[PDB]
């Protein structure tokens, strides 16, 4: 056994179905709040009437006393004979010192960190895990709140993506009878501001594998040899785990065309980017995790990155069109009160280049702009003062209809 | 600093109130036209919702709160004109002039006088204009004055007749969903006395409309999950007359009070039963009625429907009965040959193919309990007359081999193999009933009442199996002939059976494991009344056990026994009585917290499950009350098994961490049961916390719990790719997961998780919000809590038949009159709707269609198309009439 | 990359700048046309006046002679000067040989013009595609439509213009088996193509018709509404 | 003009229509979170990571002999020894760390077994030479080597006969048929570098030759040489060599020597040099005198033009073996390869798929395969037909980055 799941959810109950203020809400959250507190009572009545003590076997202080009091945690890299094993502190300064027993001698391998004493500086323990803050803080345990009800519509994309990560965990009985394995590497590219990070987080509110979010311009540190090692511990840290997936965003400041030129700095940066590279698809395994990759612009990306295998499936994503913008203006001022002169078709087909981002950016002005004169409702002017007024840098082409 | 250009009316607005105390005083000028100058403005502003910072009240609040304070005590002088004029116009500001403490000041000036229709002004304004601060007054006021001083001055007709005009003033403003907001003040006002408010709801709505009852419908029905036990029954009665009075639909009253039979009470069930048979007067409306009222709700209907006209009017009774029974087992058979069901599969064991190669070679395995739990297997996965014709002989040269009690459960595999047959089931069963063994004989009679099981019909109630109880000569063979009795009349609480079974508990006889199966039966056969049973079952206690230290079997059958016969009441008094008549020793003591938690099935109490914690809480339990802990942790499951499933959720989250973490045998052992009852779909959540800890024995702990956690690894039916996991921890399960203790244990989890893929569903819960009966049986094969060593034997002659409350997996069935059409519809997830203005969605997936009679399957909720109207019940009911109509040319 | 040269070939042998010349055409207003028993009609789209100058030096619709039709997408200029040279061309071979230009001729001497400049480097490509319709071989209407690469075909219903390929899709399932006969159904169908505009000013469209018999004819805008109005009433029959 | 929100309509804002249960919600999921951070404090972590052993392992020897273990030895940091000094008594030592010191021996040790250049326990205090120490086996070496055997076979790459033939001449033959070369007067090369546009199928190869090779492979990770303190690359490369010297017939492999260096530039100042360094020492290893022997070196990399030329010596590398797209019998052998282990209708034909896809790799047709059967999924059905390639023939190779898709081959007829 793996470490196991080691699933990542806080999520702890999301039904406010009346979304509103009716009573089915107050007497649920009544019923969440009185287990809670159920709980913590339990907790502290388990803690509080605990009797029971003694835990020391008359010994183990005497094992807390032989080893020393601030123990220090070296690098073995040596055994050359039975008690009397090299290791090195940090400074790469060997010593040839002894091993003492009460220390099972099973799980001690070149390479594993190990406890060492101080005035003797003989082997006393073993040190199980050493990860950096660097890379379990990377890690997400609380689930971010959005889901699938909030996408604007994206019908084509969304069973991309779920047949690419959600679905081989569920119902894992077709891909062996079909005999294909399923694709790990996903690309989402296209404009800004049109909804690659909510697919993202849509996708991490509902699983049940660990999830790792990354971005970018973050694998890069200045001492010339931590940009791999890093990279190397990271995919360590995700395989030993469970079936996870790792979120790395806006890549581009990561790989570009590996060209060849004059400062060694730069010279990192593409040595960093190429041990990604294998880590990925290199020699023999590669593992259980799977893969998201996200920016908003592709072609300048090194084509070893991109060549399937490595990347299965590119989804772009385009603006939307007429369809979409009903479904965005509906969801958007769902918790809106509002007054029945507005017509949402005249704001959807007057213009024909805008994005999720600026759809919601127009329902936030204008409703501000009917609280300027002291309203709550919102009528038709407020939306065309919003959509005029502001939300609108131009650009200029194809000047007088050359073409009739 | 916006002020300047327009505020004139802070100038001339401000003017006269200032000299409005002059106006009620030596000047009427004033304390006319003044006073109306006021309130036309007044009413003008407030009028219009438009600007939504009143331009009047807004200007005036600083010095009208003390004009008001000064003007009105101050007059003494109240002319009819005058002071009403001044109520009115003191009265509608206090909502701007007083802050969150107003419930005291609701009344210093609206109840001084009531002028004219205060919702005159008030009539078409939704929740702005007077109905919120009105409702909140009559929300929290009246209820502090109706606290205790229920009969009062108008603080209860008055304030009726408030409310009643306050209800048709939230009808008559807008008709939105502020009338979803109507019931709150009917439950906030006459919070006790909720009678007297939903009645009037009820003719509110009567001449309201026909249509825009649906909607109240629902919401009344789903704020009915939780509350309090009182005031849920009185919600349900008022709901029960609704689509009566004011609509005239009738059809869903009959599905949406049997809901209330056993837990709003036996006397309401009898109005129900009498309702039903004052309605059905359509024949539509009598096949329908009549599919769900025996096999999805109870037995022990078979007679009620006999009046003077039992010719086609009363001979429906006998056809839903057992007719209708027989007709849906040959449905079952034919739809089953039709798309999926070979006649002998005994692949799943024989799956376990491709580790031949595996760990070198085989011909490891020599257990003789092998044979029983193969037997087992062969049964279990061969249900839904899956006969093995000579291919069961090996459970012959088996029974001829060794484990007379393997002989006994391999003997009673049959029962379940050919399960509910009439024809020949018996027949088949008689040719080797004649075995002279008894052993063999006790099998036989066991599986013959198996058969029968659930028909309750009067084809053999005594005839064969009676007449050996009555010469009970061994020892051995007297229990599971009075046993399976209590199983194949368990719908039934005929007194006859009753009192037929206790003179086996009355004999005397040596065998305490057969007073226990007789207690068992007696249990199992009645959930309602005849305390007679309970009279003697608690003397036969007294008498017996007071001189005896022994195992739980007494526990395991007299107080199980007894909390069966009154199970599901929230009375309470029944479990006073019960918990005085046995005040005893602590080894006793166990079963005071049994009778008490067995009549709390279901419902909506935190005060039940925080002294259920409290009561076997740590308490550090030092070999003291380890089975009362026990039985503490699997009845926790209960009592939230319908929370409105946030508490399962919230009950998984504490039960994942408390008991698993910091636990010493509660928490070791016994923690594995509420997964295993909290839920039978199979999901990730519980799927992976099982093996985590399970899978990993923990040797160090009572490594025997382990082997519980086996057995609810299997409690999700409909098989699925879990296999993958349990068979892998087959192949660990050879030299881990010790063979002579885990291994039977392991393969009949195996044989569980694919068992009968037909008839696989085995939840209790019939319908969407329904679990009527069905947990009996399941109550007492789950009843082992811990002592697999005793299992290890009980089971060959319990394990066959300790779960005997199947229902057949599938739910999609045209059902017409000759089953003509096949289907047109399309399944889905769950519903995706609640309070919602737009179209209702309840398929999230409506892409997944199919046109068979094939199965329904948890999660999927079902509409259909084509124009059939489908007037039967339009959800789901495996029996739906289906008759079309089309009028739309 | 490999382009910015009229003769060269790239490594999987394409003519990169014929094909970006191929896109020009698509910014121009749409336009289509069909053929009928009796009549052949072709509409025209997206005139959107600026409502502050003369429309009648805006002609997009020309006749290249007395019984034959023409119309174009693409930029101005050119289409002009392929004008001029088709109509000098036509009444040359009207001079030469009495009889009347055949509508295939004057369709392949089109394609040939635009094909002689292509070969060599210093003159750049024409930017138009062409509709040609006609009737004049013994009373038997045909259509055709050209290319700036310079291949001409024979079709039944075509659509050119910024979006043509939403009007093909309408066309080849609207477009009936039943050789349509009725004018006005014909009409009726030109109509109903043009009916998607991006923005349906009702006020856009612009029709010509010709029936095998007389010289070009142009709708007013009187009988374009009441067509309109005639569509809403059959599309009123939903129920 | 505009105005400012006053301070009264402020508080009338927060009045009309609030509802009877407003801030009687939010309090509590104000309460809800706090409690929640409560209960999660209350809540951190054991451990049981020590690894100690069963106390019936301790025994009483934590008395007896681990107590009398600690004040009995010492240290005895280790050192290498430089220059000895010969019939002169004075040693020379260096702690690669420290300085250099002169040192002598310890009074029991003979001064016979002492020979110059090998590793030494010394004293903290007065440096004496005490005992002599293996020399090192680097802890990183031993795991760098596979010792493990992927299940790739040479019969599973179609469409590259010529390039096995020769990796097959380079690597296996003088290993098994060593008198060909020596019967006609040949001398076998020892070095092969590979190229081709990626994807190709280059370390597919590789892997192939690590099966079927038996004798020892090492693989090398070309991101593991580069390091943070100062000389530490070449002496990791020079203990890959010796290792790799001390035993018989094992092979090296590498991949993107680009990461490591493929060009010499000046300045760099500060850290860059570094690696420099490293390369270098690979170089001069790599060849010089005393023939290594049996031991052969792979090199593979993607993009070829920014290596160093001093790599191309004859002599350092020998054959350069080029990997180029299959042209069309490649293309059907691929297909029935990756197509033989999934359910299809057994009536098609391979050829007509592999005329559709013109300039391709074979990562291009393994995810053709593999999408085919996707598409044969989202409807329900068990075998797949000629359909679903020929749709996701168009869903693959040619969707991405098309042209002209609307006009099509209209003048290509
Ligand atoms: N289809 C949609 N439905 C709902 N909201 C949408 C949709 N498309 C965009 N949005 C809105 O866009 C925002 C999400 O950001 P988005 O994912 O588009 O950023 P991005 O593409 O990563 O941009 P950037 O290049 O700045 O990182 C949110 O405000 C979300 O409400
Ligand atoms: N001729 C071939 N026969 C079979 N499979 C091939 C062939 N060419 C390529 N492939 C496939 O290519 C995929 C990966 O190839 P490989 O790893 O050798 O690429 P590479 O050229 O080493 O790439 P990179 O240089 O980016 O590491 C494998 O799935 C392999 O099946
Ligand atoms: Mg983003
Ligand atoms: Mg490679």
């Amino acid at each position: 056994k793996k470490k196991t799941k080691g699933p990542d959810a806080a999520s702890k109950l999301p039904l406010v179905t009346p979304h509103t203020q009716c009573r089915l809400k107050l007497l649920k959250l009544e019923r969440i709040k009185d287990y809670l507190l159920m709980e913590e009572e339990f907790i502290r009545n388990q803690e509080q009437m605990k009797p029971l003590e003694e835990k020391q076997e008359e010994e183990r202080s005497k094992v807390d006393d032989l080893r020393g009091t601030p123990m220090s945690v070296g690098t073995l890299e040596e055994i050359i004979d039975d008690n009397h094993a090299i290791v090195s502190t940090s400074v790469g300064s060997e010593h040839y010192v002894s091993i003492l027993s009460f220390v099972d001698k099973d799980l001690l391998e070149p390479g594993c960190s190990v406890l060492l004493n101080h005035k003797v500086h003989a082997v006393i323990g073993v040190l199980m895990d050493d990860t950096d803050p660097l890379v379990t803080v990377m890690k997400v345990e609380k689930a971010p709140q959005e889901t699938y009800a909030d996408i604007g519509g994206l019908d084509n994309q969304i069973q991309e993506i779920k047949e690419s990560v959600e679905l081989p965990l569920t119902h894992p009985e077709y891909y062996e009878e079909m005999g294909i394995k399923p694709p790990k590497g996903v690309i989402l590219y296209g404009p800004p501001g049109t909804g690659k990070t909510l697919l993202a987080k849509a996708v991490a509110n509902q699983t049940s594998a660990t999830f790792l979010r990354v971005v970018g311009s973050e694998l890069i540190q200045k001492y010339l040899g931590d940009g791999p090692k890093l990279v190397r511990e990271l995919f360590r840290v995700a395989e030993e785990h469970a079936p996870s997936i790792v979120f790395i965003d806006e890549i581009d400041a990561i790989g570009t065309k590996r060209y060849d030129s004059n400062s060694g700095g730069e010279r990192e940066i593409q040595r960093t980017m190429l041990e990604l590279l294998n880590q990925l698809d290199g020699f023999d395994s590669r593992g259980d995790v799977k893969v998201i990759m996200a920016t908003n612009r592709i072609e300048t990306l090194d084509p070893a990155l991109i060549r399937p295998g490595r990347i299965d499936r590119k989804i772009e994503f385009p603006l939307p069109d007429e369809k979409t913008k009903k479904r965005i203006f509906q969801i958007h001022t769902s918790r809106m009160t509002l007054a029945d002169d507005v017509t949402l078709d005249d704001l959807i087909m007057a213009k024909d280049d805008l994005s999720g981002a600026d759809i919601k950016a127009i329902c936030t002005e204008a409703g501000l702009m009917a609280l300027r004169e002291r309203r709550m409702k919102v009528t038709n002017e407020d939306f065309k003062k919003s959509k005029e007024n502001v939300l609108y840098k131009k650009q200029e082409g194809t000047p007088e209809g050359l073409y009739l | 600093m916006e002020e300047g250009g327009r505020d004139k009316a802070p100038v001339q607005p401000q003017q006269s109130p200032a000299a409005a105390p002059g106006g009620t005083d030596e000047k009427p000028s004033g304390k006319e036209r003044r006073d109306a100058g006021d309130k036309d403005k007044e009413q003008e502003l407030s009028e219009e919702d438009k600007q939504l910072q009143d331009e009047l009240e807004m200007l005036v609040e600083r010095l009208g709160e003390k004009d008001t304070s000064l003007y009105r005590p101050a007059l003494e002088e109240l002319r009819r004109q005058i002071r009403s004029s001044t109520t009115s116009m003191t009265s509608v500001p206090k909502p701007l002039k007083f802050l969150r403490p107003h419930y005291g000041k609701l009344k210093e000036i609206y109840e001084n006088m009531a002028p004219g229709e205060n919702k005159r002004f008030a009539a078409d304004i939704i929740s702005v204009l007077a109905m919120t601060m009105s409702g909140e007054r009559e929300c929290l006021k009246y209820r502090l004055v109706g606290s205790q001083e229920e009969l009062a001055s108008w603080g209860h007709e008055y304030v009726r007749h408030l409310a009643g005009e306050v209800a048709k003033e939230w009808q008559e403003l807008d008709d939105a969903e502020k009338v979803q907001r109507e019931p709150l003040l009917t439950l906030v006002k006459e919070i006790v006395p909720y009678n007297m408010a939903h009645n009037a709801e009820h003719e509110a709505c009567d001449l309201l409309m026909e249509i825009e009852q649906v909607d109240m419908l629902e919401k009344d029905i789903d704020e009915n999950a939780y509350a309090k036990v009182c005031l849920y029954l009185t919600s349900c009665v008022n709901y029960v007359p609704e689509p009566e009075n004011s609509a005239l639909l009738r059809c869903a009253l009959g599905v949406f009070r049997k809901f209330s039979r056993f837990p709003e009470a036996l006397r309401l069930a009898l109005m129900l039963n009498d309702m039903e048979l004052v309605e059905d007067i359509f024949t539509s409306c009598k096949d329908v009625v009549v599919q769900k009222q025996m096999a999805f709700m109870l037995g022990r209907h078979g007679v009620f429907l006999e009046l003077s006209e039992d010719v086609e009017e009363y001979e429906d009774l006998t056809e839903i009965m057992s007719n209708v029974q027989l007709n849906s087992n040959f449905l079952a058979l034919a739809r089953e040959l039709d798309i999926m069901e070979p006649k002998v599969p005994d692949d799943i064991y024989k799956t376990h193919l491709e580790n031949n190669r595996f760990g070198g070679s085989g011909s490891q395995v020599d257990s003789a309990r092998m044979n029983l739990a193969s037997s087992f297997v062969n049964g279990f996965v061969n249900a839904a007359f899956g006969q093995d014709k000579l291919l069961t002989d090996d459970g012959n040269k088996w029974l001829y081999k060794n484990k007379d009690h393997g002989m006994l459960s391999a003997a009673a595999s049959l029962g379940m193999i050919l399960l509910w047959d009439v024809d020949g089931g018996l027949t088949q069963i008689d040719k080797y009933l004649y075995s002279s063994e008894d052993y063999i004989k006790s099998g036989a009679l066991l599986a013959c009442g198996i058969v029968n099981s659930g028909v309750r019909n009067e084809c053999d109630p005594a005839l064969a199996l009676l007449s050996d109880y009555v010469l009970h000569n061994s020892n051995t063979m007297r229990l599971g002939s009075i046993f399976g009795l209590g199983l194949a009349y368990a719908g039934s609480n005929r007194e006859d059976v009753l009192t037929l079974l206790l003179p086996v508990m009355g004999d005397s006889k040596s065998s305490m494991e057969v007073a226990g199966v007789t207690a068992l039966a007696c249990g199992m056969i009645a959930v309602g009344s005849c305390n007679g049973d309970v009279t003697s079952t608690i003397l036969q206690t007294i008498m017996e056990k007071s001189e005896t230290e022994l195992k739980d079997t007494y526990a395991r059958w007299l107080p199980l026994g007894l909390g069966l016969n009154h199970l599901g009441k929230g009375e309470a008094i029944e479990a006073i009585l019960a918990a005085l008549e046995v005040v005893s020793e602590p080894f006793r003591s166990f079963a005071n917290t049994l009778v008490d938690v067995c009549a709390y099935a279901g419902s909506g109490n935190v005060l039940k499950v925080q002294q259920l914690l409290h009561i076997c809480s740590e308490h550090f339990d030092s070999k003291e009350k380890e089975e009362d802990k026990d039985k503490k942790e699997k009845k926790d499951k209960d009592k939230k098994e319908a929370p409105a499933d946030m508490g399962a959720h919230q009950g998984v989250a504490v039960l994942g961490i408390a008991l698993i973490a910091m636990g010493e045998e509660i928490g070791a052992e016994m923690a594995l049961r509420t997964f295993g009852h909290l839920l039978r779909y199979g999901e990730p959540t519980l799927r992976r916390a099982v093996p985590l800890a399970l899978a990993l024995i923990s040797v160090s702990n009572p490594r025997l719990n382990i082997l519980d956690t086996l057995s609810k690894f299997s409690h999700d039916a409909d098989p699925e790719v879990s296999y993958n996991s349990i068979f892998a921890m087959g192949m660990v399960g050879s030299g881990t997961n010790n063979a002579r203790l885990a291994a039977m244990l392991r393969q009949l989890a195996q044989y569980h998780a694919k068992d009968p893929n037909n008839l696989f569903m085995v939840r209790l819960a019939q319908g969407l919000t329904h679990l009527g009966k069905g947990t009996l049986t399941l109550c007492p094969y789950h009843s082992d809590r811990q002592l697999m060593s005793q299992v290890a034997v009980a089971g060959l002659l319990t394990v066959l038949v300790s779960f005997l409350d199947v229902r057949n997996i599938i739910l999609g069935k045209s059902h017409y009159v000759l089953y003509g059409l096949v289907a047109a519809m399309q399944p889905r997830m769950l519903v995706t709707f609640d309070e919602e203005l737009r179209p209702l969605p309840v398929s999230v997936r409506v892409g997944q269609a199919v046109d068979v009679v094939g199965q329904a399957g948890k999660p999927k909720t079902i509409t259909g198309f084509q124009t059939h109207t489908t007037p039967v019940l339009l959800a789901h009911g495996e029996r739906a009439e289906l008759a079309t109509e089309e009028f739309l040319p | 990359s490999y382009d910015r040269a009229i003769t060269v070939f790239s490594p999987d042998g394409h003519l990169f700048q014929v094909e970006y010349a191929q896109e020009a055409v698509k910014k121009g207003s749409t336009a289509v046309g069909v053929r009928g028993r009796d009549i052949v009609v072709l509409g025209v789209e997206k005139k959107s006046v600026a409502k502050l100058q003369d429309e009648r030096t805006v002609r997009k619709i020309c006749a290249l002679d007395d019984n034959v039709c023409m119309a174009f997408a693409g930029l101005t200029a050119d289409a002009r000067i392929v004008i001029n040279r088709a109509r000098v061309e036509c009444q040359s071979h009207r001079l030469t040989v009495e009889d009347p230009v055949t509508v295939e001729y004057i369709t392949r001497y089109i394609a040939s013009l635009k094909q002689r400049y292509t070969q060599s480097n210093g003159r750049r490509p024409f930017g138009i595609s062409a509709l040609i319709v006609g009737f004049d071989f013994d009373g038997t209407p045909r259509l055709y439509q050209t290319d700036p690469s310079g291949t001409y075909h024979a079709w039944k219903a075509n659509a050119i213009g910024r979006g043509a390929k939403s009007v093909r899709e309408f066309l080849e399932k609207n477009y009936t088996d039943e050789a349509i006969e009725t004018d006005d159904l014909t009409i009726k169908l030109v109509i109903k193509a043009l009916l998607e505009v991006v923005q349906s000013g009702g006020k856009n469209i612009e029709l010509a018709v010709m029936r095998r018999d007389q010289s070009l004819k142009i709708l007013n805008p009187e009988e374009i509404e009441k067509y309109v109005a005639e569509i809403e009433k059959e599309k009123e029959e939903n129920e | 003009p505009i105005r400012a929100l006053d301070e009264g309509d402020i508080a009338l804002l927060k009045t009309y229509g609030q509802s009877t249960y407003s801030r009687q919600i939010k309090q509590v999921e104000d309460d809800i979170q706090q409690l929640l951070k409560k209960i999660n404090e209350l809540t951190g972590i054991k451990e049981s990571d020590t690894g100690l052993a069963p106390p019936a392992l301790w025994d009483l020897a934590a008395d007896k002999q681990t107590l009398q273990s600690e004040q009995p030895l010492q240290v005895a940091r280790c050192t290498k020894i430089i220059n000895a000094d010969s019939e002169d008594p004075k040693y020379i030592i260096n702690v690669k760390q420290f300085a250099k010191f002169v040192v002598d021996l310890s009074d029991q040790v003979a001064p016979t077994d002492i020979e110059e250049g090998m590793r030494v326990g010394v004293d903290r205090n007065k440096y004496q030479i005490h005992i002599p120490l293996p020399p090192k086996i680097d802890p990183t070496v031993t795991m760098m080597q596979v010792e493990e055997k992927p299940d790739v076979t040479y019969s599973d790459v179609g469409g590259c006969k010529e390039q096995i033939e020769k990796l097959r001449e380079v690597v296996e033959t003088p290993l098994l048929h060593p008198e060909r070369f020596v019967n006609l007067g040949i001398e076998p090369p020892k070095g092969v570098l590979l190229f081709g546009p990626p994807g190709t199928g280059k370390t597919l190869c590789a892997r192939a030759v690590a099966n079927r090779t038996d004798a020892c492979f090492i693989r090398v990770i070309g991101s593991e040489l580069v390091q943070k303190y100062v000389g530490e690359g070449a002496r990791m490369v020079r203990e890959l060599f010796e290792m790799a010297r001390t035993k018989k017939a094992c092979l090296i492999f590498f991949d993107e020597i680009d990461a490591i260096g493929g060009a010499r530039f000046d300045d760099g100042a500060g850290g860059d040099n570094e690696v420099q360094r490293t390369m270098l020492e690979l170089i001069n290893q790599l060849d010089g005198f005393d023939p290594r022997g049996n031991i052969k070196v792979l090199m593979a990399t993607n993009r070829p033009d920014t290596l160093d030329p001093a790599l191309m010596r004859p002599g350092r590398l020998d054959r350069k073996i080029e990997f180029s797209l299959p042209d069309l019998e490649g293309r059907t052998h691929i297909f029935k390869i990756h197509a033989r282990s999934m359910s299809v209708e057994r009536d098609i034909r391979f050829e007509l798929l592999a005329r559709l896809c013109p300039n391709s790799t074979g990562a291009e047709i393994r995810s053709v395969c593999t999408e085919a059967g996707m598409f044969a999924i989202r409807a329900r059905r068990k075998i797949a037909t000629e359909k679903d390639f020929l749709e996701a023939v168009n869903k693959v190779i040619k969707s991405y980055a098309k042209f002209s898709a609307t006009p099509r081959y209209m003048t290509y007829n």
